[PDB]
């Protein structure tokens, strides 16, 4: 249920 | 390993196909395969191999959560004895996790973490580190849980110290980060305060920061911006 | 077989965890092993072994068809050379998908179709034969794809003979025969006159002998009805 | 684009 990111935009 | 013939650049070519195919097994085998030619990884290949890891992990953490939950109500007052196959079969795709997380730590550890030196490209692999192993601590129970714990904080501690030095509060893979250490906070080290802490400290430098982009870079800061307040909202 | 060791009350067991979890090729696994414990499978258990099969190759026809939509645009005039990889990787999900329809179709001739006396079990293995023939049917392009198209006509003509003798025209097993053979002949044998025919008499026919049915025949009868009209909607 | 079915309802 918790948001998590495994990507970060060029 | 069976990429060893293929050449760096159609490794990467075909992890891209991989990707519009939505066969992320594939995807994940063509990137290890490109990360073991042993140079450093541009922006957009690390990309590559943190979406095709996160999706085959992700599958396997949702398989994992549901036979967990059929194991623990066949073990409540009143239930019925099914015999071995439940826990059988929850420890076999635990451990097919496992190998999975034991191999992207690998990576890291031979060599990509040594040989990044930009902070942008270091920070990564440090929050990498740090999310396999929370996937890890997830499952765990026996006399390594600790340590297991331990790895993943100290992993995102050094990510964001580097990245509260390098980086403005915007970057993407700083607000990343953070987030994620928020998540481990919540659900692992059960530090429900220090994630509503650094969640908020995290949005507010950030919403304070916003005025010095452009409207794309605008973009990739509020979407991560507001996946830190839908965790506060679900927390509070 | 790795499944050789395991009961066959703990294979179906697992295969029914497999799906709550959405582990399609586990599922199809634990079925392969109990198909090969040699006894012939109840209604329920040739259910189980359709739908893992049926997901597995499901994913990898989708991948199919988004690589060779690439590929024939790489073919164009205008379009740019990129080498090999396309062609490559297009052609290694084929080869799995071939292999994951050969698998089927070698449990079905060894042992299931020829111990399947009851109408029932006969027309669902035969369905089956006619639809993964099709599956390879759809990739096939050298000197057999004639021999694979009449395959599948084959083993679906059989069991449309036996279900008009022994099924009334709203059983379930009937009216997905009628619905897939239909497709067939859309999208395989470039007949679409007779797919049209065919469906609309399947769905007439249906429609007047739903007055026999209780409520909940009714509505598993009625859910395949509307498949055949939407594939009416969609090909008139 | 078209409908098939895998399954018959027991
Ligand atoms: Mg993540
Ligand atoms: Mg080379
Ligand atoms: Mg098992
Ligand atoms: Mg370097
Ligand atoms: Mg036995
Ligand atoms: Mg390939
Ligand atoms: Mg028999
Ligand atoms: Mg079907």
């Amino acid at each position: 249920a918790s948001h998590s990111m495994p990507s970060a935009a060029c | 390993g069976a990429m060893g013939s293929m050449e760096r650049a159609s490794l990467i070519q075909k992890a891209k196909l991989a990707e519009q195919a939505e066969r992320y097994e594939d995807m994940a085998a063509f990137m290890k395969g490109a990360v073991e030619k042993g140079e450093e990884l541009s922006c957009e290949e690390r990309n590559l191999l943190s979406v095709a890891y996160k999706n085959v992990v992700g599958g396997q953490r949702a398989a994992w959560r549901v036979l967990s939950s059929i194991e623990q109500k066949s073990n409540e007052e009143g239930s019925e004895e099914k015999g071995p196959e439940v826990r059988e079969y929850r420890e076999k795709v635990e451990t097919e996790l496992q190998g999975v997380c034991d191999t992207v730590l690998g990576l890291l550890d031979s060599h990509l973490i040594k040989e990044a030196g930009d902070a942008e490209s270091r920070v990564f692999y440090l929050k990498m580190k740090g999310d396999y192993y929370r996937y890890l601590a997830e499952v765990a129970t026996g006399d390594d849980k600790k340590r297991i714990i331990d790895s993943a904080r100290s992993a995102y501690q050094e990510a964001m110290d580097i990245s509260k030095k390098e980086m403005p509060p915007t970057n993407p893979i700083r607000l990343g980060l953070a987030l994620n250490f928020s998540v481990f906070h919540y659900e692992i080290a059960n530090s429900p305060e220090e994630a509503i802490s650094l969640a908020k400290t995290t949005f507010d430098e950030a919403m304070a920061d916003l005025h010095t982009l452009s409207e794309d870079s605008y973009k990739d800061s509020t979407l991560i911006m507001q996946l830190l307040r839908d965790n506060l909202t679900l927390w509070t």
